[PDB]
RNA sequence: AUACAGUGAAACUGCGAAGGCUCAUUAAAUCAGUUAUCGUUUAUUUGAUAGUUCCAUGGUAUAACUGUGGUAAUUCUAGAGCUAAUACAUGCUAAUCUCGACCCUUUGGAAGAGAUGUAUUUAUUAGAUCAAUGUCUUCGGACUCUUUGAUGAAAUAACUUUUCGAAUCGCAUGGCCUUGUGCUGGCGAUGGUUCAUUCAAAUUUCUGCCCUAUCAACUUUCGAUGGUAGGAUAGUGGCCUACCAUGGUUUCAACGGGUAACGGGGAAUAAGGGUUCGAUUCCGGAGAGGGAGCCUGAGAAACGG
């Protein structure tokens, strides 16, 4: 008989709204007590009666979900819902302690609460009925004590009524009356928050306008509120940031820039979070750092500090400048921050930025000179601009040769600060060096070069575009060598790049053996570069397997020799995984 | 191609190779004796059958020890009684004289062809049988 | 068109009825002064 | 009209028992029958043999199973409580069912070939041996050709054997029926003659398939015990 | 790529995998082509033996006629008569495979009347 | 039916003097029941043990399932335009898997109007039939086997694949 | 009669207990292998 | 033993028969092994495997049986009267599962929110990451490209004339005091849905002893060869039909010619001297007067309709 009432249901709606409106009413008929419940409360209660008021919360559900657009309602059947919700609220909190019948009147009052909130679920913009403070006032009196009841993963009875209350038009009325926001937020600035904090925090941020768009000034008084609620949750949105869905914290900041400006703190905390917003997870999409770089910039530009959100807007234009992403719209936005820095470094920045990204022109080369000629003593974020420009960035090949060799310049006229500064510039140089660039490689060499200002002999002779008596002269500089780490492996590194799988050129065993010659002379320096040179077969051990395995091979047994060298010499170590390695070799020897 | 189980060929066969001139010589140089009977106690129905062959009295000790073993008599199965009892008296008549069998001699089956000249030392080398030797 | 119109003879229909010789109870010259228009 | 793995006398009848349907196939069991009767000669007939089938003396598998033509396949150990013959039978080296005598501490188990490994409905994993013991939840490493070892008092897995190379396998199946020392080769090919290749007492080289063979411990450490000569 | 009525599409763009030392080109997984039968997306699955030849005839579309000649030792004339074989097989988008073209197939569920193979390789 | 065997026709080498055997129960070829509209009737026959199967012949209310939500909603059948593995199976006007029927799409439209509230996203080619009521919609279920009519609405691209064609 | 209803009511909730804590009782010890895994 | 109580003609029941003769001549297509079916049926064997409840027990209609009879007559009959079910078919049925605001610290979970199947046939999708023994140590960390591992490349919207949530029994008075069968309460066989195995069958990969070119062409003349879709199927399948393409096999032996094909092929046992006698499965498929159509079953175009 459920499925032979769920085929009525499914036919139950081919009569019009009248006769709809008129079974509803029926239905309402068996235990309203209109003449007795429909003041305050209700008389009397029993269980089989709250069985056919349970029974008419699942027949309000089911005639609801099946008319899910109109649903017939009449204030009949809302008294009626309201008498069943408040018996079944007092039933509860009125019954001892057995737990039978009163986890029985609580599922009634949860399958309730859920029928209440499919009537709105249907016909939200329809009725919006005027008496709705009855109600109101009846379910406040009821769920008091519904505080923090609402926090969790899946409670969504209230706080999915919150949400609907919230996201309409003038039923809102009920909400800016007295309190919804105030124990929405309370159950939201609890701490135990799990990803309904998200729902809730969208739910306000949506229902802000609504309470901004209000002509009450209750209804102001609470958008200020909900803008004090924004700046007293500054730990949720950031702790319950597990998800990409960071489109709604980009979208709440930038209508609080847009719209509040309180505090001084408060603008600092926001610009705070918003480069923890670039600085905290690298999964951040380009319109959603855009749009939290841009509420950065636009807290700054009412309220920023002197010193530390200073120094803090450069890192985020020192991280901005290196990215540059989304074909120059970052760094225009990245441009307006150095311009709202409001720093000396700041108005450098600003200056040495415009004079460059003038929609490709001249102007960049021109400004990489003018600098040059002018080097400012801010650096950190010309040296950012200078090195995205030293890298696969087209333009500028001598004007990133010079900007490298002045940085040197200034690392020499330093005489501690500006070596860490070359120690980013190093391990810049390193990635660079490690990568399929063509100019960037070239002016990671002339850095490398710089940085050596017979061994600078070597380094413009292996950048010398002739490759043949060049890397004749290069192999027999290792034999020099061999007769350093990160450097050796920067070397072979290069080496590997200008023999990178360039199968249309020749002399290719004599480039393996120039690097498997520079990785023998590495593998000498044992106190220091043995881990380098394990990491350097380790590479060549996987690019023997990663799609070509010609030269690959000859590069695992020409850098067997390190391995032949130290069993020699030794006449302790790790057979256990050099032994697994043999067993891989011997799974490719049966391919 | 691919193996398929072959009792025919891991079945213990023993019988295409033996001959009894063979297994005659190897009971003249055994140098361990062999097992005859109290004198009397051999031949058959007072003499109306011979004494019995040496293929006889082994068969009729393995059917006692299966008999004993596992507590059956055997029966008088006729199909297989009317071919080997009567086939098998009757050639006894022919060719054992004495409690000997003569019937060998009588017959043409090569020696050397299937009992003897080994087949899989062959040694079909010169090496192969100087190392057999040495 | 391999099964499809066969114009061959087949064997137990070819005598499977007998025709008849007056057959219509009308004239021929009936059917020409019948439709003649 | 017998196979050749029973070790069955010509000299016993004409009708040959068919073993009923069971655990294992026809081609790969002996019933109790020919165990009990004619091979290690509990019975003297079929009549006997059902008389002590009544009474319920074995225990393959830990379970009575009174029937006369179960079909005991590899490694079923039957229990009879008498005297407490505990028997594990598996093959010997020229096809036959070489019936070994065990003790109670092994016979509190068996093993078992993995067949296959099915997510069948409801998210439960899944495992079948050759005996068809559908147990549940092992390892998600369980493969195919890998040993399982049940519990015999519930029917839980209690320890496993990995399948791969250097692992003691024993062979049922094809012209390698029933021979031990899995180590020469390895060769898994991509449809036929794919294995790991058996050692002999001078170490020759055998070929099998996959589902012909099935692993029983490690090299000097089966917890099997075998029978010798 | 569609010349014929009743919704011609996979059959639940889509992609699979058979496993077993056969790749699948990056058309056959994501591509327009339809791979009704081709076992790479298909709604075939593989089992079986996997046999190998050179071609005769690709005359019609989804056969390709295998040759198949295989040694055998001959024992009865005790010289080796050249065997020679033949099967037809649907089509892949990997190769449109010409006369020559060595190319292996694995056994799967009888699509015509005589065809149980389908190409997985070329080389 | 008759059969189902090759030893009636002629492999691929082009063989002869078939002559073959009297045929067995197991190449059973049951009669082609073409499934047409009428009053609910299906034919309970046996196969394999109780494997009952369901024959539909005249059945009604198909299970038509709206695409974009999938949304399987029961509906009245009203005739095939176009099915060439056949073209006088349209002609006849009967019912099998694969064809185009055509739906009085109302309780489609209760639906839009249930959960979307307003009348009539969707494409104009298919609204058309949102205003007028008969749609095309494509058997999926098989009444020969399974005795049931489901099937998939026609939503934009599979319509005018279908539209080019007639 | 009576008899009887009580010993079915019995039987079932008690072949509810054994069977439906039994299931999940070793769907913990695939959480148990999931969890060592 | 005044509602049953042992013998038991004739009736329902469970099963029995669980595999027997003759006739016309098929060249790996009859047969034997083998590969596979996530391409499929399955009684029995074996291992596993069920959560939707509004204002003390459900209905006549038939036997056997009596009684009246017909007919030459049957395991042929018809009226009239009763009467039972594991026959027919309507219908009676406690509250337990996770996340846990709070914890009073161990006797720890009270509030709130989310739960709950099968059988049939339809669609979207769950089905790239983090942990170090190390890159730099700045003896702190952004760590995966290197050195090794891991989750990982049935959840839901509907039909169906939908099956069920034990009217089976045995062993054990046993525990409790809800003040009386108030709760019985412990276990095992038979049930019971579904999966897998086993059995068997159907297809299917390949292999296997006559001479054959005076058989050099066959195949589209039961689709020839393949593709797309439907029908039918236990399912794969030109197995059948619509449409389309003109294919496919062959001198590396297609296709065709016959018998000591009452003989042969291991089809199998081999025998301690018989060297093609010498153990057997099968010659081919049919047939129950003759073709045709239908039915039954886990299995059939039934030796028994």
């Amino acid at each position: 008989n459920g499925s032979q009432s769920i085929k009525a249901e499914d036919e139950k709606v081919v009569m019009p709204y009248v006769l709809r409106i008129f079974f509803g009413r029926a239905q309402v008929p068996p235990t309203s007590g209109q003449k007795r419940s429909r003041k305050i409360a209700v008389i009397s209660v029993l269980p089989n009666f709250k069985k056919p008021y349970i029974n008419d919360f699942l027949s309000l559900a089911s005639e609801r979900l099946d008319y899910n657009y109109f649903f017939g309602n009449s204030h009949q059947i809302n008294s009626s819902k309201a008498t069943l919700k408040t018996i079944r609220r007092m039933t509860g909190f009125v019954n001892i302690v057995n737990s039978t019948l009163s986890v029985l009147r609580t599922n009634f009052p949860l399958h309730t609460n859920s029928v209440l909130q499919p009537l709105i679920y249907s016909i939200a913009m329809a009725y919006y009925v005027l008496d709705t403070e009855s109600t109101e006032e009846v379910h406040l009196r009821k769920m008091a004590s519904n505080l923090r009841q609402q926090g969790l993963k899946c409670l969504s009875s209230v706080f999915e009524f919150v949400g609907n209350t919230f996201d309409w038009s003038t039923s809102m009325e009920d909400i800016y009356a007295v309190v919804v926001k105030p124990r929405i937020s309370h159950f939201s600035d609890e701490n135990l928050q799990q990803p309904s904090s998200l729902l809730r925090l969208f739910l306000y941020w949506a229902h802000n306008p609504s309470l901004y768009q209000f002509l009450y000034y209750d209804e102001f008084a609470t958008a200020t509120a909900l803008m004090d609620t924004i700046s007293n949750q500054h730990v949720k949105e950031a702790v319950i940031g597990p998800i990409i869905e960071a489109a709604d914290s980009i979208i709440r900041n930038p209508v609080n820039d847009d719209h509040y400006v309180d505090l001084v703190t408060l603008i600092c905390t926001s610009c705070l979070k918003i480069l923890p917003s670039l600085y905290v997870k690298l999964s951040d999409s380009n319109s959603i750092s855009t749009f939290l770089n841009l509420l950065v910039s636009i807290t700054e530009m009412g309220f920023i500090q002197d010193d530390h959100v200073r120094s803090r807007l450069i890192s985020s234009l020192i991280s901005i400048l290196k990215g540059k992403l989304k074909k120059l719209q970052e760094n225009d936005t990245q441009k307006i921050l150095k311009i709202l820095k409001l720093i000396v470094f700041n108005y450098n920045c600003s200056w040495s930025d415009i004079e460059e990204l003038y929609t490709t022109i001249s102007s960049l080369f021109k400004t990489f000179d003018e600098r040059n000629l002018r080097v400012s003593l801010t650096e950190l974020f010309i040296e950012l601009g200078r090195k995205v420009p030293e890298l696969e960035s087209i333009s500028k090949l001598v004007a990133d040769l010079n900007s490298y060799s002045s940085s040197r310049m200034h690392e020499y006229d330093f005489p501690d600060f500006i070596n860490e500064k070359p120690n980013l510039n190093e391990a810049s140089k390193s990635i660079s060096m490690l990568k399929d660039i063509l100019l960037p490689n070239i002016r990671i060499g002339l850095r490398d070069s710089l940085e050596e200002v017979v061994l600078s002999y070597m380094v413009k002779n292996t950048k010398y575009f002739t490759d043949f008596e060049d890397m004749a002269i290069l192999l027999y500089n290792g034999d020099e060598e061999a007769d350093r780490r990160q450097r050796a492996i920067k070397r072979l590194g290069e080496h590997a790049h200008q023999l990178k799988d360039n199968s249309i050129s020749h002399y290719l065993i004599p480039m393996i053996e120039h690097y498997v010659f520079s990785d023998d002379e590495r593998y000498r320096n044992i106190g220091n570069e043995t881990q380098i040179a394990i990491g350097g077969l380790a590479q060549h051990m996987s690019w023997n397997q990663y799609k070509a395995l010609l030269r690959r091979y000859i590069s695992m047994l020409k850098t067997k020799p390190n391995q032949m060298k130290q069993a020699v010499q030794l006449i302790t170590l790790r057979i256990v995984r050099d032994g697994a390695e043999s067993k891989l070799t011997l799974s490719k020897f049966p391919s | 191609f691919e193996d398929r189980f072959d009792a025919r060929e891991h079945k213990d066969r023993s019988n295409k190779s033996r001959m009894q001139a063979m297994e005659e010589y190897i009971r003249e140089s055994s140098d361990q004796p062999d097992w005859s009977a109290s004198i009397g106690a051999d031949i058959v129905n007072h003499g109306r059958g011979g004494i019995k062959s040496l293929r006889d009295t082994e068969k009729e000790r393995r059917v006692t020890s299966f008999e004993e073993d596992n507590f059956t008599r055997l029966n008088i199965t006729n199909k297989a009684e009317k071919r080997k009892q009567k086939q098998r008296e009757r050639n006894a008549r022919m060719n054992v004289i004495g409690g000997e069998d003569f019937g060998i001699f009588s017959s043409k089956r090569k020696l050397e062809d299937s009992t003897s000249r080994r087949g899989a030392k062959k040694t079909r080398s010169a090496w192969d049988r100087a190392q057999r030797r040495l | 068109k391999g099964r499809k119109l066969n114009y061959s003879v087949q064997d137990p229909i070819a005598n499977y009825e007998a025709p008849i010789t007056s057959g219509y109870k009308w004239s021929d010259d009936q059917i020409d002064e019948f439709f003649a228009g | 009209a017998a196979p050749h793995h029973w070790l069955l006398d010509k000299l016993s009848g004409c009708y040959a028992p068919r073993p009923s349907a069971g655990p294992h196939k026809l081609r790969e069991s002996l019933p109790l029958i020919v165990f009990l009767r004619n091979r290690l000669k509990y019975a003297l007939n079929g009549r006997e043999v059902k008389a002590i089938l009544m009474q319920r003396h074995v225990k393959v598998d830990g379970k009575v199973r009174t029937d006369t033509t179960y079909p005991a396949g590899f490694m079923d150990v039957i229990t009879l409580d008498a005297t407490n013959e505990n028997f594990r039978l598996v093959y010997d080296v020229k096809g036959r069912f070489a019936v070994h005598r065990i003790t109670d501490e092994e016979a509190s188990y068996k093993l078992g070939k993995v067949k296959k490994v099915q997510l069948g409905k409801k998210g439960v994993p899944y495992v079948v041996t050759h005996d068809g013991r559908t147990i549940r939840y092992p390892d998600p490493n369980i493969k195919v050709n890998d040993t399982v070892k049940i519990d015999l008092a519930s029917g839980k897995i209690t320890d496993f054997i990995k399948f791969d190379a250097g692992k003691l396998v024993y062979v049922t199946g094809g012209r390698n029926l029933g021979r031990i020392g899995t180590i020469v080769h390895k060769e898994r090919h991509d449809g036929g003659f794919d294995l790991v290749h058996i050692k002999d007492s001078l170490d020759n080289t055998f070929v099998t398939r996959l589902n012909n063979v099935f692993v029983i411990g490690e090299q000097g450490k089966p917890y099997i015990s075998l029978p010798k000569g | 790529q569609s010349e014929r009525a009743f919704q011609k599409q996979p059959h639940i763009r889509w992609y699979k995998n058979a496993g077993l030392g056969f790749k699948t080109p990056k058309t056959a997984i994501e591509g327009s082509y339809i791979d009704k039968k081709c076992p790479f997306t298909g709604l075939v699955s593989i089992r079986g033996k996997i046999l190998t030849g050179t071609v005769v005839s690709t005359k019609m579309h989804r056969t390709i006629v295998i040759r198949r000649a295989y040694l055998h030792y001959i024992p009865k004339y005790n010289r080796y008569e050249k065997r020679h074989k033949n099967v037809p097989v649907h089509v892949s988008p990997a190769f449109r495979v010409q006369v020559g073209d060595i190319v292996t197939v694995g056994q799967c569920r009888p699509i015509s009347k005589t065809v149980r193979f389908n190409v997985v390789k070329v080389s | 039916g008759i059969s189902r065997d090759s030893r009636h026709k002629r492999s691929a080498t082009g063989a002869k003097r078939a002559q073959f055997r009297k045929k067995r129960k197991f190449e059973l070829g049951r009669q082609p029941a073409n499934t047409k509209i009428g009053a609910k009737r299906i034919h309970s026959v046996r196969t394999r043990g109780g494997n009952k199967k369901y024959r539909a012949l005249r059945i009604e209310t198909g299970n038509f399932s709206w695409a974009s939500e999938g949304i399987s909603k029961k509906t009245r059948i009203a005739g095939v335009v176009y099915h060439p593995s056949n073209n006088e199976l349209v002609r006849t006007n009967t019912l099998t898997k694969a064809a185009i029927v055509q739906i009085d799409a109302t309780p489609f439209r209760q639906w839009f109007e249930a959960h979307y509230g307003q009348t009539l996203k969707i494409e104009s080619s298919v609204e058309s039939q949102f205003s007028a009521g008969r749609l095309y919609a494509c058997i999926s279920s098989r009444p020969g086997q399974s005795g049931r009519c489901d099937g998939y609405i026609l939503e934009g691209e599979e319509l005018a694949f279908y539209l080019r064609r007639l | 009669r009576l008899q009887r209803k009580r010993h079915q009511r019995a039987l079932k909730v008690r072949n509810a207990q054994a069977q439906r804590e039994a299931a999940a009782e070793y769907a913990q010890l695939l959480a148990k292998r999931l969890s060592e895994r």
